[PDB]
């Protein structure tokens, strides 16, 4: 099937870029936030948004370490339905561990393989 | 509202009762600015919204170009396409037509905002 | 006011508008401590006195016999010689005579004065 959701594992500029790109093939956008981006207008841009680093199911992650947390962009992905995420840049976006959670999750990952990273 | 739709309000600031017995709340709704108006019926003004209000349609109607505060009213019943009333921010609004006004909703030396009607043909 | 007859007058509080958009002035005059209540026009109250007032002649109406706020309704169209409405300071006020209550100027967790308009057969 092809790719229906896209979940953006960003914020800012690049996020919104996406989002846009996204939106004008008639993709779905999810976004998500740490608490201190809970006001950044990306979220506001995504069609819905999900906060990441902070609850129950953890401490609070930090501003930059809650987007850096695989497990809780894999949980956020799950929980939206999202069939693909792009990493934007920065962050997460080289990251092969991050693929291959993506891999596993059977999420597919918008950029090179975990192999080709390594 | 919905699941993935989280919004984030804050109570900014909160007016004393205007003239029309409003309170406006100024919040902040997903980092912008919104001002909401409700009645102070807690120092009695339910009834209150109070002043209309011009459709930009009819014509019929007059509306405020503009606000600021009524320095004078020079009509209450009919003539021309002449000055009505003016504003003082003094202008200096025209009849855009001949006719009979039948009712004069101000007033004044009132406080107005652009599109508040001011008289009615 | 006339010839030798020198009043003075202080201007001791001002009350909050209260919720029948009226202003209280607490002033003295020639020492004796006077209560006026004018409308809070300014901030839109025009239209204000707000609740009636029994008149002690009529059977007709039920005037609070002390001032509270009520605490239950217990009616809105007629019946008996039965509580009627309660009042907290609970009393407790009852129906005088047969009837059917025709208006209900009450309310409540409204605040009252005794003489206040409760009900009226
Ligand atoms: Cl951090």
């Amino acid at each position: 099937g092809p790719i229906s959701k896209i979940l953006v594992a960003n914020r800012s500029e690049i996020a919104i870029r996406v989002f846009r790109a996204a939106n004008e093939l008639g993709i779905k956008t999810v976004a998500i936030w740490a608490e201190e981006d809970k006001l950044a207008l990306h979220r506001f841009k995504a069609d819905e948004s999900y906060q990441v680093g902070r609850g129950p199911h953890l401490r609070d992650l930090g501003p930059i370490e809650s987007y850096l947390s695989i497990d809780e962009v894999i949980r956020v992905a799950k929980l939206s339905g999202a069939d693909a995420i792009h990493p934007g840049y920065g962050l997460l976006s080289e990251s092969p561990e991050f693929v291959d959670a993506c891999n596993k999750a059977g999420i597919i990952f918008i950029g090179p393989k975990a192999d080709t990273m390594r | 509202i919905e699941k993935g739709k989280t919004l984030v309000i804050v109570n900014q600031a909160v007016s004393a009762t205007d003239s029309q017995g409003m309170v406006t709340v100024f919040f902040e709704l997903n980092g912008q600015p919104r001002r909401i108006k409700v009645p102070d019926r807690a120092h009695g003004a339910t009834g209150a919204a109070v002043r209309r209000k011009a459709e930009p349609g009819n014509a019929a109607h007059v509306g405020a170009p503009m606000p600021g505060v009524i320095s004078r009213v020079f009509v209450s019943s009919g003539q021309a396409v002449d000055v009505l009333v003016s504003i003082e921010a003094e202008t200096a609004i025209h009849a855009e037509k001949d006719g009979t006004i039948a009712e004069v909703l101000v007033k004044a030396g009132d406080q107005i905002d652009a599109k508040d009607l001011l008289a009615v043909y």
